[PDB]
RNA sequence: AGAACUGGCGAUGCGGGAUGAACCGAACGUAGAGUUAAGGUGCCGGAAUACACGCUCAUCAGACACCACAAAAGGUGUUAGUUCAUCUAGACAGCCGGACGGUGGCCAUGGAAGUCGGAAUCCGCUAAGGAGUGUGUAACAACUCACCGGCCGAAUGAACUA
RNA sequence: GCAGUCAAGCGUUAUAGCGACAUUGCUUUUUGAUUCGAUGUCGGCUCUUCCUAUCAUACCGAAGCAGAAUUCGGUAAGCGUUGGAUUGUUCACCCACUAAUAGGGAACGGCUGGGUUUAGACCGUCGUGAGACAGGUUAGUUUUACCCUACUGAU
C-alpha cells in the first residue's frame, strides 16, 4: 500500500441541512403496496433514525449498588 | 460443539434451579426482596440467560466458518477462536456468578 | 458530500406554473374571540367580535385598551388550542388552514414577552489564545457584556475585555485546575473555587486578590452559589454558598472572611448548590437526594427529597437568571445607591416568581437515571412531575429567564424542551452528533445556544422548535459556553485552550 | 434445620475434640505437600500447577510492593471528573496471498470432469442489493457464510473500538481483481461508516464515512478488525 | 522463497556411526609384516570392571541429535558461586514477659469497643507497642503479631547465578 | 483476534527498544424475555483386542456437606456401557429402559447398502450442432482355496 493522502481524508460528509431534510423526509414516507424497492441510497441511517421516546430505560443500579454489597 | 453445548448445560442447571422470584407466592417474594434484592437477583440470572444466548451463538457462527476451512492450521486457529470468545464471556460474568 | 434528492421533470413543471399569492381577501367577515392569559387563565372582555383585517399589533393594543394599562402596554404573543401561534394575523394563521372559521369563536391565550430582542449570533467575533491548558470554566459579568472570566487547568483565571477581544487580567493564585468561577450579583468580586480545595475571591477592576484563600474543604470544589442582593439587606455583600466533592455545603461571609455554617447531610460527592429567593439552599449530591436546606433556621436541613435512583447531576431553579443578575438588567443601567439596587432585585426577583396568585420558585433535578424531576418544595414533598424521554444521562438542565420552559441537555446528543409548569414534553433539539455537555438561554427567552463534545455550538430558535445556525471552530472538545446578560455576545472554551466569542 | 444451623451447631457444641491440632497439621503438611505436587504432577496438570505457581508468586510480590509503596509515605471539567473513559498506512506490505491459496477448484458434472468453478476461500464484502448469479453462469463463488457487513474499528485517537458498518472495498493490496470481487484480508482498505463517532469537520460537514486498514486475517479469527486512518 | 560461488553424490567399493543416499575416517592390483585414522576397550566383541578430580538417585534417570516441547517456568532435591544486609553495647530459632495512655478517635449501625464498613490515621509515654496482623464475641472479653525486653551463646538471613 | 494500559524482568547511561504475569475496549447489555453453498468418500452386520483422556461400579479428598440427594476433584481400565423411532438427509435428533447408556485406536497418513456403478431411457440447463452438464429420476453378471503360514482342534 503507497503512502497517499487519499487515505485519511473523509470520503462521505452530509451537511447539517441534508440532515434535517431527510430527518423529516423519514415519517412523510407513505409506502405503496405496488412501489418495489430497486435501489436503497446510502445514508447515515444511524443518525436519521431518531424517534422521541415517551420513556426511559432503566438505570444501571449496578453503578450504584454492586452485588457484594 | 461440544464446549458450546458444556457451557449451556451449566448455564441452563443455573437458570432452572432459582426459583422466578415474581411467580412464587407474594410473601415468599417479599421475604426474597428483602433477603437478596430482587434487582441484583433477576438481572444476575439475565446474565446468565445472555451468556447462554452468546455462547450458542459463538458455536453455531464458528461451526459454520469451520464448514470452509482448508487446513489444519486455519481450523485450530478457528476453533482456539470459538474457544477464546467464550471464556471471554464466561470471564464476563464473574461477580453475578459469586452473588448467585 | 450527500445531496438532497434533485426535482424531478414534473416537479420541474409544477414550479414553471404560476403560483398563487396569499392575500387578504376584502369581504372578509368579523370573527368572535375571547382572550384568555395563559398564565392566570383569566378571561379580559369576555367574548368579542373584531375584523378578520386584524394584525398582532392591533391585537396587542386592543388586548392592552381592554386591560385598562394603554399609558405603558406590555407586548404578548398569542396562541389557538393543537396549539398554533399567530404569526401575522388571524386569517393567515388559523382561517386559512381552515380550522378555525368566522363562525366558530376563537379562544386566544396570550403570554407576556420582552421588549427588547436578541439577535442570534451567527459568526466567531475573535479566537483568543494566553491559557495554558484546557478551559474548564467561563462567566460574563452580570453589569457588562465586556468582561468575561474564564477558569481552565493551568491553575489560573483570566479576565478577558469583550469589546477588543484581549485578555485583561490574570487570576494565579490557585495550584490546580480553576474547576468553577461565578461573578458576584452585584458585580463587585469574583469566586473561583478550584482543585486544590479552596476558594478564591478577585477584585476584577483591579485584577487583584481579596487576601487569602477561602480553606476548609478537604476535597475539590464543585459549585459556587451566591447570596440574592434582593435578601441581601442594604449595605452589606452578599455570601457565598460553596459546594465540594466532599459532600459539604460550607457558608462564607465575604466581608469578615470566615465560614458560617457547614451543612453535612450528604453521604457523597454534592453535584451543585443553589441559593434561592426565599432563604433556601438546595443541594443536588451522587447520593441520589436533594437536600433543602433554611438559612434563617441555621442552616438545618428542612426537606429530604428522594425520587431518582442515581446520581442528581444538576438542578435548576425557576428564578436562577434573576438570582444570577441581581439588580441589573439588559440595558446595564446600574443603581445608584444599595437601597435603590435592593429594591430593584426584589422588583425583578418578583416579576418571575410572585405570577398567577401565588409566590413559586420551581425546581428540576437531572439525574443519571435518564430523567429529571420537576418539584415545588415550598408547597410539597412530593415532585409535581417525572420527565422521561432521554436515552443517557441528563447532564445539563436549564429554566428559561421567564421560567415557562425547561431545556435539558443529554449524553444522547440531544436536547428537550418540556413546559416549565408541568413538566410535560414539548419538543426534541436533534443535530448533535455527539453527547451535549452544556446549554445557555437568551435573555429574551427565544434563543438557546448549547456546546458538544462535537466541537460545535448550536443556537436554538425555542419558538419555531428548529435549529437557528450552527457553528463550527473550535478544534477541540467545547466545555464551557455562556451568553452575555445584554444577549450580545457568547463565549465558549474547551480543549483547544482557546476563547471563542461569537456575535450576531 | 432452618438459618445458620451449622454455626449454631458449632456455638453450642463446638467442634471435634482434635480438629484445632489436625487442622494445624495440615497446614504444617502444606509446604512438603506443595513440594511434592510440584515434583510429582506430570502433563497436563504439572503444567497447570506451575503456571498457578508462578501468578501466584507474582500476586504475591505484588502485595508486597503496594504494602511498602503505601509505608513509604487531564483537566476535565466538574461534570466530567469521577467519570472514566507522512501519509503512510500502519500495514504499507503485507503477505502475499496467491490464486492457489485465494481460490478453490469446484468440479461439476455426474463424473466431475468439468472444472471451471472457482470458490473464494476468504471473507468478502458484497455490498447492498447482492444476487447470486445464475448457477449456470456462476463461475466465481462467494459462500454467504463468509460474507461480511461490520468491523471492529479501532480510533487510535481517544482508544476506542467499535462495531462498525462496511460501506466499500476501496484496496485490496493483493490485486485490483480482489478489490473489485471485494476480499477481505490482511491490509486490505475499507471505507467505514463512522456516525457514531461523532466525527465533524472544520466546515460543519458531519463526517459519516472514513477508511480503515484490516489489520487481521478474518479467514483465520472469524472477525475483521480494522484501524481507522486518522 | 529468489540470486552468486564452492563442495558431496549419481559412475564408488573399504573402516566406523547397531541398522541407512547425502555423518565421521579413508578412495580400491594380488599378498606378508608393522603402524594407525574415525570409532572404541563390563559381556555380546578385538581392546584397562585402567588411573585421577568432582557431580547425580530419577514410582520406567542417563548414556541424542544440542532444534522443539521451554514460560531461563515450577520444586522445603543436592552442589558450587555472586551481591546485599544483621551480629558478645549478643546473629538466627525457641521459651517467658511487656505489648501502654488520650480512646469505646469521627461517621455509620438494632449492636460495631483495632479486627462487617466509609473517610482521618494524630498526639503522649516509651525499651517498644498499628487509631491495628489475624483468630474470636451479638457487642465486650481473651489469644495473637507488628515492635521491645529477659534466658540462651556464634554465626545467620534475603535475593540472584550456574 | 485487533488496538491499547501496567510493569517482574532484559537492555542502556542515549529516562530508546523487547517484555512474563495482570488488565481495558469491540464483538455483547442489563429485570432470567423470547437452519445460509462441507465439491469428494460413508453407513451397517459379525467378531477380537488395545488406550485412558473414567460414564457406572470400588476406595478416598473438598464444598453451608444436617439427613437424603448432588457438584468439583484423586487413585483406578478389574468389570460393564442397551432396546427402538425417523431416508421429502442423519456429517444427527428424539423416546424409553438402565448402575451407566464414556471417549477413542488397531481402516479412514468376510458379506452388505450408499458411492469409482460402462452399454438402455426420460425430464431440466447450456450449445447452431455433434454433444456437454447447476442438475433430477429409473434399470443395470464378476465367480479362489486343494498351496504356505497363522489359528482351532487331532495323531
Ligand atoms: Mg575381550
Ligand atoms: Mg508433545
Ligand atoms: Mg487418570
Ligand atoms: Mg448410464
Amino acid at each position: 500500500v503507497q503512502p497517499d493522502r487519499r487515505w485519511f481524508g473523509n470520503t462521505r460528509v452530509i451537511s447539517q441541512d441534508a440532515l434535517q431534510h431527510f430527518r423529516s423526509a423519514l415519517g412523510e414516507t407513505q409506502k405503496d403496496t405496488y412501489q418495489v424497492l430497486l435501489r436503497r441510497n446510502k445514508l447515515p441511517m444511524s443518525l436519521l433514525e431518531e424517534k422521541d421516546a415517551d420513556e426511559s430505560p432503566k438505570a444501571r443500579i449496578l453503578d450504584t449498588e454492586s452485588y457484594a454489597d | 460443539k461440544y464446549t458450546g453445548e458444556g457451557f449451556v448445560e451449566k448455564f441452563e442447571d443455573i437458570l432452572k434451579g432459582f426459583p422466578n422470584i415474581n411467580d412464587v407466592h407474594p410473601f415468599h417474594r417479599d421475604l426474597m426482596d428483602t433477603l437478596y434484592e430482587k434487582n441484583h437477583y433477576k438481572i444476575s440470572l439475565a446474565a446468565i440467560s445472555r451468556a447462554k444466548s452468546l455462547v450458542e451463538q459463538v458455536a453455531r457462527d464458528y461451526v459454520r466458518l469451520l464448514k470452509f476451512g482448508q487446513s489444519l492450521f486455519q481450523c485450530k486457529q478457528l476453533k482456539r477462536a470459538a474457544l477464546g470468545r467464550m471464556a471471554t464471556i464466561v470471564k464476563k460474568l464473574r461477580d453475578p456468578l459469586a452473588y448467585l | 458530500s450527500t445531496l438532497i434528492p434533485p426535482p424531478s421533470k414534473k416537479q420541474k413543471k409544477e414550479a414553471q406554473l404560476p403560483r398563487e399569492v396569499a392575500i387578504i381577501p376584502k369581504d372578509l367577515p368579523n370573527v368572535s374571540i375571547k382572550f384568555q392569559a395563559l398564565d392566570t387563565g383569566d378571561n379580559v372582555g369576555g367574548a368579542l367580535r373584531v375584523p378578520g383585517a386584524i394584525s398582532e399589533k392591533q391585537l396587542e393594543e386592543l388586548l392592552n385598551q381592554l386591560n385598562g394599562t394603554s399609558d405603558d402596554p406590555v407586548p404578548y404573543t398569542f396562541s389557538c388550542t393543537k396549539t398554533i401561534d399567530i404569526t401575522d394575523n388571524l386569517y393567515s394563521s388559523l382561517i386559512k388552514p381552515g380550522y378555525n372559521s368566522t363562525e366558530d369563536q376563537i379562544t386566544l391565550l396570550y403570554t407576556p414577552r420582552a421588549v427588547f430582542k436578541v439577535k442570534p449570533v451567527t459568526r466567531s467575533s475573535s479566537a483568543i489564545a494566553g491559557h495554558g491548558s484546557t478551559i474548564l470554566c467561563s462567566a460574563f459579568a452580570p453589569h457588562t457584556s465586556s468582561r468575561m472570566v474564564t477558569g481552565a487547568g493551568d491553575n489560573t483565571a483570566r479576565i478577558w475585555d469583550c469589546d477588543t477581544q484581549t485578555p485583561m487580567h490574570t487570576l494565579k493564585g490557585h495550584y490546580n485546575w480553576v474547576l468553577c468561577v461565578s461573578w458576584s450579583p452585584d458585580g463587585e468580586v469574583i469566586a473561583t473555587g478550584s482543585m486544590d480545595n479552596t476558594i478564591r475571591l478577585w477584585d476584577p477592576k483591579s485584577g487583584q486578590c481579596l487576601g487569602d484563600a477561602l480553606r476548609g474543604h478537604s476535597k475539590w470544589i464543585t459549585s459556587l452559589s451566591w447570596e440574592p442582593i434582593h435578601l441581601v439587606k442594604p449595605g452589606s455583600k452578599p455570601r457565598l454558598a460553596s459546594s465540594s466533592k466532599d459532600g459539604t455545603i460550607k457558608i462564607w461571609d465575604t466581608v469578615s472572611r470566615v465560614c458560617q455554617y457547614t451543612m453535612s447531610g450528604h453521604t457523597n460527592s454534592v453535584s451543585c448548590v443553589k441559593w434561592g429567593g426565599q432563604g433556601l439552599l438546595y443541594s443536588g449530591s451522587h447520593d441520589r437526594t436533594v437536600r433543602v436546606w433554611d438559612i434563617n433556621s441555621q442552616g438545618r436541613c428542612i426537606n429530604i427529597l428522594k425520587s431518582h435512583a442515581h446520581w442528581v447531576n444538576h438542578l435548576s431553579l425557576s428564578t436562577d437568571y434573576a438570582l444570577r443578575i441581581g439588580a441589573f438588567d439588559h440595558t446595564g443601567k446600574k443603581p445608584s445607591t444599595p437601597e435603590e439596587a435592593q429594591k430593584k432585585a426584589l422588583e425583578n426577583y418578583e416579576k418571575i416568581c410572585k405570577k398567577n396568585g401565588n409566590s413559586e420558585e420551581m425546581m428540576v433535578t437531572a439525574s443519571d437515571d435518564y430523567t429529571m424531576f420537576l418539584w415545588n418544595p415550598l408547597k410539597s414533598t412530593k415532585p409535581i412531575a417525572r420527565m422521561t424521554g432521554h436515552q443517557k444521562l441528563v447532564n445539563h438542565v436549564a429554566f428559561s429567564p421567564d421560567g415557562r420552559y425547561i431545556v435539558s441537555a443529554s449524553f444522547d446528543n440531544s436536547i428537550k424542551l418540556w413546559d416549565g409548569r408541568d413538566g410535560k414534553f414539548i419538543s426534541t433539539f436533534r443535530g448533535h452528533v455527539a453527547s451535549v455537555y452544556q446549554v445557555a438561554w437568551s435573555s429574551d427567552c427565544r434563543l438557546l445556544v448549547s456546546c458538544s463534545k462535537d466541537t460545535t455550538l448550536k443556537v436554538w430558535d425555542v419558538r419555531t422548535r428548529k435549529l437557528s445556525v450552527d457553528l463550527p471552530g473550535h478544534k477541540d472538545e467545547v466545555y464551557t459556553v455562556d451568553w452575555s446578560v445584554d444577549g450580545k455576545r457568547v463565549c465558549s472554551g474547551g480543549k483547544d485552550k482557546m476563547v471563542r466569542l461569537w456575535t450576531h | 434445620p432452618q438459618n445458620d444451623y451449622i454455626e449454631r451447631h458449632i456455638k453450642q457444641h463446638g467442634k471435634r475434640l482434635d480438629h484445632e491440632e489436625r487442622k494445624r497439621k495440615r497446614e504444617a503438611r502444606e509446604s512438603h505437600k506443595i513440594s511434592e505436587r510440584a515434583q510429582k504432577l506430570t502433563g497436563w496438570k504439572g503444567k497447570q500447577f506451575a503456571k498457578k505457581r508462578y501468578a501466584e508468586k507474582v500476586s504475591m510480590r505484588k502485595k508486597i510492593k503496594a504494602h511498602e509503596q503505601s509505608k513509604v509515605k487531564d483537566a476535565l471539567p466538574t461534570y466530567l471528573l469521577d467519570r472514566e473513559q507522512k501519509f503512510s498506512v500502519p500495514l504499507p506490505k503485507v503477505r502475499g496471498i496467491s490464486e492457489e491459496e485465494m481460490f478453490k477448484v469446484i468440479k461439476t458434472g455426474k463424473s466431475r470432469s468439468k472444472s471451471w468453478k472457482r470458490m473464494i476461500t476468504k471473507h468478502t464484502f458484497v455490498g447492498e442489493g447482492f444476487t447470486r448469479r445464475p448457477v449456470k453462469m456462476e463461475r466465481i463463488i462467494r459462500p454467504s457464510a463468509l460474507r461480511q457487513k461490520k468491523a471492529n474499528v479501532t480510533h487510535p485517537e481517544l482508544g476506542v473500538t467499535v462495531f462498525l458498518p462496511i460501506l466499500a472495498v476501496k484496496k485490496n493490496p493483493q490485486s485490483p481483481m480482489y478489490t473489485q470481487l471485494g476480499v477481505l484480508t490482511k491490509g486490505t482498505i475499507i471505507e467505514v461508516n463512522v456516525s457514531e463517532l461523532g466525527m465533524v469537520t472544520a466546515g460543519g460537514k458531519v463526517v459519516w464515512g472514513k477508511y480503515a486498514q484490516v489489520t487481521n486475517e478474518p479467514d483465520r479469527d472469524g472477525c475483521v478488525n480494522a484501524v481507522l486512518l486518522v
